[PDB]
């Protein structure tokens, strides 16, 4: 009703359940790629790589087979990978309401309470992942669960999930409890506390919080809490375009390298995508004049965030930076290409990252691999002919025992990237309204921080967006309309798993049907059917179909 | 200039590689094998590189 | 395991001094600071003991700590060091059969090894191992969650992999927060007197030095004339296989003439920087 | 002198890029080093 | 065709100018 209209326009529900319905009807995944990646059995990294990859490819689909196939291998890695697994369980069941608390019934801290407290802490991390950008009873539940707690090994996941859920809300009390969580002066709670304050105060300009954290940033000694505040300073400023200039000047002129890295992240984050030459002058320049490698890498990373409007100039400038003497600068160049063109495959980016995988430095190979994964997304090999070439190169490097374990770790997470949501959700920080998806931006920002915390870069589920036209005539009733296409149906090509030992363009598509954004111009509008789109059909998502 | 410094920055790497023996050929045989003596030493069959 | 790198400037200076002093033996000593937290330990003071490799008597370090208690701030024994001259900065069997005794004394394994020889005037070579261990054959160390202490650093040298235990660790980095006061205090080590900065050297050796350089420029001119005169089409690659002899055309030029100019011009400039104010 | 110095660099383009090593050669050298680590 | 071409020409002009100002200071740093 018009009384119920406010819920229909403001609660954000029906988008979530119809995305869920689309992914659970369109579940074009692959059971066997996990079996291929299972070959490199080791006790160090493979468990982590697999548990992030299968969560990446099966996000929100609630498919319990990749963890239900085995249990002894599931718990073979301990004390950090069980935490990663109970983290990944949330991404598997993200965008849900009911089967969140109830499926973790085995994983309550008070139901079993074994000697391991890490698996029982990341359940709250999973809960925060599921209900990200969705306040309510989740907020109160997490607040009450953080009212009393053990030592902070259980409080990492709870703190990060609480920051994930109440991120845009800017609730006062959660910030108040994070304040005393930060003032514990403890290393283990440093990652717990420094992140989520920037989470909750995103764009709030709560200047008291900035003053408190920058005062805190000058006496503590824990590296972890320095990193937490370093990303918090970035995540407190957003899109002001003029206000953090004193802030970025203060954080850039200081001698502290981690705080200079924070300053580079601030000038990235308060200047989302803007083509401000004046910013890029000082930013790029101190990308060279600096001395510490980490802040140099952050400075060259910030270029990818700052060029959404016309991302085709970034290859031209950073092609030279890819040939720098410094492997850190080359790695930053690789990820900068990966994140600037986070969308449609561009031939220049693929060509420039083609030799980047062959450098004899492990981490620049990591950057090249992940950049290659993100540039080629949902591509049916006709957009760029390199899709299967990178797939077979990935398949070659996963089963080689000679390459470094970091590089193959990046390769398995690349397979996680390519098949995300059954190739139905993709990485696109841009709306069709000329606006940048804020949760995608913050998710891909946190995703860059896998140097120092592997499950922290688990925060990428906020970046996946489905690419599917959805049809709905009334509030709830699904219609039944199937239209055609005009171009080559090989643009509709799927991976089509082989396991081996005259062309119709009228591809009929139902209401929850996937489509590439580039294919949005070549769809057939429903004309002979009883339905007809009230709005002209050039945008994705869900569109009104008036019935005749 | 980048090229130059890169070469020099990799110079101390390549110089880490050990030296290479010298030898005197006598004759070769089939399947790309060659008989070469070292100077106060014996005679080795050596497989030739593809270049 | 991103918890390494505890270096401080005065410590490294004392360690290069102590290693360079007695070179033909493996010297050793103790290094003390504060265990500020689990991921980081700060060092403030470092000392050595005489020996004639052998562990020091506890009496020596006991009285050393006893007088350092009132000597400024209190100290905590945070570890120790040794050298390995002309080596790959690697742990020995003698080192490892006392490292676990040190671990029994204090769990934080400080296995600093320093070398003055590979530490060249530009680049310095350090390691500080963290109890390279082989207790169990299906586990490594407890933290494996970041690539900063695992992939960011350079991979170890081949010989350190050979004669060292292959379960290697550690990430030595200067990590002393770049103390600006002592940085500005040290700065130039080759500043002279201000009143020395206005000196003139002398005019006589200036002129005979010029005379000395003119004859070598004449000879360089002769060589240059011959080398332009040959102008062979033998290709510069084959020109560079026969340049190993005495032939050095244009291979000096600059090395005297700017040396000429920096001889002349400063002698010119200081000739006029002391005139209009001195009467 | 300055005019000659400036004019020296204006023609010689088409210098491609830096050629450090080959990926196959580097991989083979690393594999030989790792295999001879016990040796 | 009209108008917007002038704006994109001027846009790549200051973009190119940013690269020009960059190339000097990076050359100065890389020499030393």
């Amino acid at each position: 009703d018009q009384t119920l209209k406010m819920i229909k326009i403001l609660s954000g529900e029906m988008a979530i359940e119809l995305h869920l319905q689309f992914l659970i009807r369109n579940n074009n995944t692959d059971l066997m790629i996990l079996k291929n990646t299972k070959d490199a059995v080791r006790n160090s990294v493979c468990h982590t790589a697999t548990v992030i990859a299968n969560s990446f490819m099966h996000c929100g689909t609630t498919s319990d087979q990749f963890l239900r196939d085995n249990l002894e291998w599931l718990a073979r890695a301990t004390n950090w990978a069980k935490f990663t697994a109970t983290a990944s369980l949330g991404v598997i069941h993200k965008g849900h309401e009911k089967e969140a608390l109830q499926l973790m019934a085995t994983y309550l801290p008070k139901d079993t309470s074994p000697g391991s407290a890490y698996q029982e802490g990341g359940g709250l991390y999973a809960l925060g992942l599921i209900h990200a950008n969705h306040g309510g009873d989740i907020i109160d539940y997490l607040l009450n669960q953080l009212k009393n707690a053990s030592n902070d090994i259980v409080r990492h996941g709870g703190s990060l999930g609480l920051g994930l859920a109440a991120m845009g809300t800017a609730r006062q009390d959660v910030y108040d409890l994070l304040k005393t969580n930060l003032y514990q002066d403890d290393a283990v709670t440093g990652e717990a506390a420094g992140l989520a304050l920037g989470l909750v105060m995103l764009g709030s300009k709560n200047a008291q919080a900035i003053e408190d954290m920058v005062g805190y940033a000058q006496e503590t000694q824990h590296e972890k809490i320095l990193r937490g505040l370093a990303v918090g300073i970035a995540l407190v400023m957003y899109g002001r375009m003029e206000e953090a200039d004193a802030l970025i000047e203060s954080l850039c002129r200081d001698k502290d390298p981690i705080l200079r890295r924070s300053g580079m992240y601030t000038v990235a984050m308060a200047y989302c995508g803007s083509g401000n030459n004046k910013a890029i002058r000082r930013l790029l320049h101190v990308a060279v004049s600096d001395v510490n490698d980490d802040v140099r890498r952050a400075a060259v990373e910030s270029l990818g965030f700052i060029l959404f409007r016309t991302p085709e100039q970034c290859p031209s400038v950073v092609s030279l930076l890819s040939e720098s003497y410094n492997p850190h600068v080359r790695y930053g160049a690789a990820m900068a290409l990966g994140i600037c063109c986070a969308g449609t495959g561009n031939k220049e980016a693929i060509n420039l990252l083609e030799p980047m995988t062959n450098d004899p430095v492990n981490y620049v190979r990591q950057g090249a691999l992940i950049a290659s994964a993100l540039i080629m997304i949902q591509q049916t090999e006709i957009t760029c002919p390199k899709v299967n070439q990178f797939r077979q190169l990935y398949s070659k490097v996963i089963n080689d025992k000679h390459d470094d374990v970091m590089a193959k770790f990046g390769a398995i997470l690349a397979q996680g990237i390519l098949d995300a949501g059954g190739h139905n959700v993709t990485i696109s920080l841009q709306s069709r309204t000329g606006h940048t998806h804020m949760p995608s931006v913050v998710g891909v920002l946190v995703f860059t921080q896998f140097w120092f915390w592997f499950p922290l870069s688990h925060f990428l589920s906020l970046a996946y967006t489905p690419t599917c036209v959805i049809g709905l005539n009334k509030d709830l009733k699904m219609p039944k309309v199937q239209y055609k296409s005009n171009c080559k149906p090989s643009t509709f090509a799927y991976p089509a798993p082989l396991e081996v030992p005259p062309e119709p363009n009228f591809q009929l598509l139902d209401n929850p049907a996937r489509v590439m954004p580039a294919q949005l111009k070549v769809l057939t509008m429903p004309e002979t059917c009883r339905y007809q789109p009230f709005k002209p059909l050039s945008i994705g998502g869900i569109i009104i179909l008036k019935d005749t | 200039l980048n090229a130059k410094v890169r070469l020099l920055r990799e110079e101390l790497q390549l110089l880490q590689e050990q030296g290479s023996y010298v030898g005197e050929v006598v004759r070769a045989m089939d399947k790309k094998k060659v008989l070469v003596k070292v100077h106060p030493e014996g005679k080795f069959v050596v497989d030739v590189d593809k270049n | 395991t991103a918890e390494q790198v505890y270096i401080s400037s005065l410590a490294l200076l004392k360690m290069l001094k102590h290693g360079r002093a007695g070179v033909p033996m493996e010297v050793m000593g103790l290094m003390l600071g504060e265990f500020v937290d689990d991921y980081t330990v700060r060092v403030i003071d470092v000392f050595a003991m005489p020996q004639s490799v052998e562990a020091v008597d506890p009496v020596f370090q006991a009285k050393m700590l006893d007088m350092l208690k009132q000597t400024g701030r209190p100290e905590m024994v945070v570890g120790w060091y040794h050298s390995h001259p002309g080596f790959g900065c690697w742990l020995s069997g003698v080192d490892i059969n006392t490292q676990q005794s040190f671990e029994a004394l204090s769990e934080r394994a400080v296995a600093v090894v320093v070398d003055p020889i590979q530490s060249v005037k530009g680049k310095v070579v350090i390691d500080a191992f963290r109890l390279i261990n082989a207790n169990m054959m299906v586990l490594g160390h407890e933290p494996r969650q970041t690539t900063s202490n695992l992939g960011h650093l350079n991979k170890p040298s081949i010989q350190a992999l050979i004669h060292g235990l292959n379960r290697h660790y550690y990430s030595i980095t200067i990590n002393y927060r770049k103390n600006e006061l002592e940085q500005k205090m040290l700065l130039n080590l080759h500043k002279k007197s201000w009143m020395e900065g206005l000196t003139l050297q002398d005019y006589s050796e200036h002129c005979k030095h010029n005379e000395s350089v003119v004859k070598e420029m004449l000879e360089l001119a002769k060589n240059y004339n011959k080398a332009v005169e040959e102008e062979d089409k033998m290709t510069p690659e084959q020109l560079a296989i026969k340049n190993v002899g005495k032939q050095d055309p244009k291979r000096h030029l600059e090395e005297h003439v700017d040396v000429l100019m920096t001889s002349n011009i400063v002698q010119c400039l200081a000739a006029m920087l002391d005139t209009v104010v001195f009467k | 002198h300055n005019m000659s110095v400036k004019a020296m660099r204006f023609p010689p383009k088409s210098y491609n890029k830096d050629l450090e090593s080959a990926e196959e050669r580097r991989e083979r050298e690393q594999q030989d080093l790792e295999f001879a680590k016990e040796m | 065709d009209l108008y917007s071409r002038y704006k994109k020409l001027q846009q790549e002009l200051e973009f190119l100018e940013v690269q020009e100002e960059y190339i000097k200071d990076e050359q100065k740093n890389l020499k030393k």
